[PDB]
């Protein structure tokens, strides 16, 4: 929603729109495994004026590559004015969540299993038992290839995104079907109306 | 072009035979430079260098060198110099008046008013600029020299003299353009075939130039393309490269650049380089059993000549690049056939600690090509996976989702545009 509306012809800047691009930063960095770069056909003065207004935010984007608690703490204290400006309590540990996103995602394609005590040592993780705790909520996140070995302390990856083998696959694709269907439907409808253009 | 550079020092030189090898400006240049990160062997390097300032006498560099001399001498005096500086100043005035001698000569020869007289004027002008170690206006003559060359031998003259300049001029872009020229541009096949399969290949000098280019230019592909092209029958240039450095330099630019097949062709079926081949038995069997993969002692002498490539002025500036891609391609070499990377004996080979081993590997993870994972308790990888079809599936769906995303985006974009929509400035 943000990006599709922010390429709109923009010449008036708003701290409202500042909260907009800030929260967009929040998602696009936290929500992603790394940074997004956008279709840069947004405002002339606005998109390029708030862009230095996004000084701390580009640097914090770099921070997404950094993995340092103290600096992000300091910047959070800086922007706490925005952190709670609309009862948006929790944005900082949203950032921390993106942090452990990076942690776990790195860990993802590394290996099959480690000394997960030693891995918690590895990944700046705050608690080995705790480590499996958020691992297992990733299991509530339903994504992880991990597993619960109290005895051997073993967490493996299991590499089953899909085995291309489903009526479920059929459902994914039928979704694709009807979606693209109506997509092309309004393509043809809007084309149709382009036919309605006057003497030209 | 000095990199700070730490030590730092390697005792693995013999400078007497280096000055036997190299000469001129570059001689004392590397003398200085090596001495810098080679203290106390700094000593004799700089001693013989300054005596080379007693050789055609650039005594400005004498000033610099005895400056360093007394500096490190007093610094020495913790441990435990005496020099004929005044007579040096006398001979200095001698040199300067000889400068004036040849200047008067120069202007005489200006007055001669002969295009070939003009050309030899350029020649000898740059000559004495070389002589007393101050070089500037020399270039002008050679900067002027091209305006006096028309014929094929005139092309020969312009090219070889501009680049013989560049021996200590040492400037790529224009002079590399003229390497390209003098090999190709004038009188295609050069009207001389570069000496018709050039007996003494100044092509070799062209090669050295472009090789240092893609040293700095770092496009080492054509670098090694020329490095293989070593043609012994040029047979002489003390400023060209020491055949030790010649072969090591070239072949290791290659050993960075290559893919194994044509390079073994370049190496095992190297013929033109075979003398250059047979120069360093060290680096020869180094790369031999490297491709044969005795990684342990290969890497051993690798980072043993660490210090001596450092001892190269020109191997120093890319030691990290080299050793980087070296151990990279060491990986690339052995790892490719396997399916599950066991480490134990293999680590016994590479001589990296189990953690350091696997963190090398972790690095590898950062870029690596195999869909591979490790039971650390295996102390062993399993390498890349199997399917690419389903991979295509997932990329397909990612495709489609962002497609529909863009599609709605552009629907709404048609709205915002055709709904007049924008943002005013205030």
């Amino acid at each position: 929603f943000y990006e599709q509306a922010i390429t709109t012809p923009a010449m008036a800047v708003s701290h409202i729109m500042l909260e907009s691009y800030k929260k967009y930063i929040l998602v696009s960095l936290i929500l992603l495994g790394k940074v997004q770069q956008l279709p840069k056909y947004t405002s002339q003065i606005v998109g390029r004026f708030i862009k230095p207004l996004s000084n701390a935010y580009h640097e914090l984007a770099q921070v997404y590559s950094t993995n340092n608690p103290s600096e992000l703490r300091n910047l959070v204290n800086k922007h706490s004015e925005t952190f709670t400006r609309d009862n948006n309590m929790g944005l900082v540990k949203q950032c921390l969540s993106s942090l452990y996103k990076k942690n776990i995602q790195r860990l993802t394609k590394t290996f099959l299993t480690l000394s997960l005590q030693d891995m918690a040592s590895r990944v700046q993780l705050s608690g080995p038992q705790e480590a499996e705790k958020y691992v297992l909520h990733m299991i509530e996140d339903g994504e992880i290839f991990a597993s619960i070995n109290q005895k051997d302390g073993m967490v493996s990856f299991h590499d089953n995104p899909e085995k291309y083998n489903n009526p479920a696959m059929l459902h994914n694709i039928d979704q694709e079907m009807l979606k693209c269907i109506e997509l092309d439907e309004r393509l043809k409808a809007m084309d149709q109306e382009i036919t309605v253009n006057p003497q030209f | 072009k000095v990199y700070i550079e730490k030590d730092v020092e390697n005792p693995s030189l013999d400078l007497e035979q280096y000055a036997a090898s190299y000469s001129g400006l570059m001689r004392i240049e590397r003398l200085q430079f090596i001495a810098d990160h080679c203290p106390t062997l700094r000593v004799e390097a700089l001693k013989m260098a300054l005596s080379f300032v007693q050789r055609t006498f650039n005594v400005d560099m004498y000033e610099e060198i005895h400056r360093k001399l007394s500096e490190a001498t007093r610094e020495l005096q913790n441990a435990p110099p005496a020099l004929d500086t005044a007579w040096v100043e006398a001979t200095r005035k001698k040199a300067l008046l000889k400068l004036e001698k040849l200047d008067t000569d120069l202007k005489n020869y200006k007055g001669n008013s002969i295009k070939e007289s003009i050309r030899r004027g350029h020649d000898d002008l740059g000559d004495h600029y070389l002589d007393c170690g101050d070089l500037s206006n020399a270039l002008k003559c050679y900067s002027r020299a091209r305006d006096y060359c028309t014929s094929a031998k005139h092309v020969i003259n312009m090219c070889l003299n501009v680049i013989k300049v560049s021996v200590y001029l040492q400037n790529w872009s224009h002079v590399l353009s003229y390497v390209s020229k003098a090999e190709s541009t004038p009188e295609i096949a050069e009207q001389r075939g570069e000496r018709d399969s050039q007996t003494q290949a100044i092509l070799t000098k062209l090669k050295c130039a472009a090789g240092l280019a893609e040293l700095a230019a770092r496009k080492y592909k054509q670098a090694a393309k020329c490095l293989l092209l070593a043609s012994f029958d040029h047979c002489d240039f003390p400023e060209l490269l020491s055949p030790s450095n010649v072969a090591i330099y070239g072949g290791l630019c290659a050993l960075a650049t290559f893919d194994r097949q044509e390079l073994q062709r370049n190496v095992i079926s190297s013929s033109s380089f075979k003398l250059f081949l047979e120069l360093e038995p060290q680096v020869r069997d180094i790369i031999f059993k490297f491709y044969e993969s005795k990684y342990a002692s290969c890497l051993k002498m690798l980072d043993e000549m660490k210090d001596n490539l450092l001892l190269d002025m020109y191997l120093a500036p890319h030691v990290r690049t080299l050793y980087t891609q070296i151990r990279n391609r060491a990986l690339i070499q052995y790892f490719s056939p396997y399916v599950s990377a066991d480490m134990h004996r293999m680590a016994a080979a590479f001589n990296t600690t189990v953690a350091a081993l696997e963190d090398e590997l972790t690095q590898l993870i950062l870029e690596g090509l195999i869909s591979a994972r490790v039971d650390s308790h295996s102390k062993i990888l399993y390498a890349r996976d199997v399917d690419q079809r389903s991979t295509t599936f997932e990329k397909s769906l990612l495709m489609g989702k962002e497609f529909q995303r863009r599609a709605k985006a552009m629907m709404l974009r048609a709205a915002v545009l055709r709904n007049q929509i924008h943002v005013k400035s205030p």
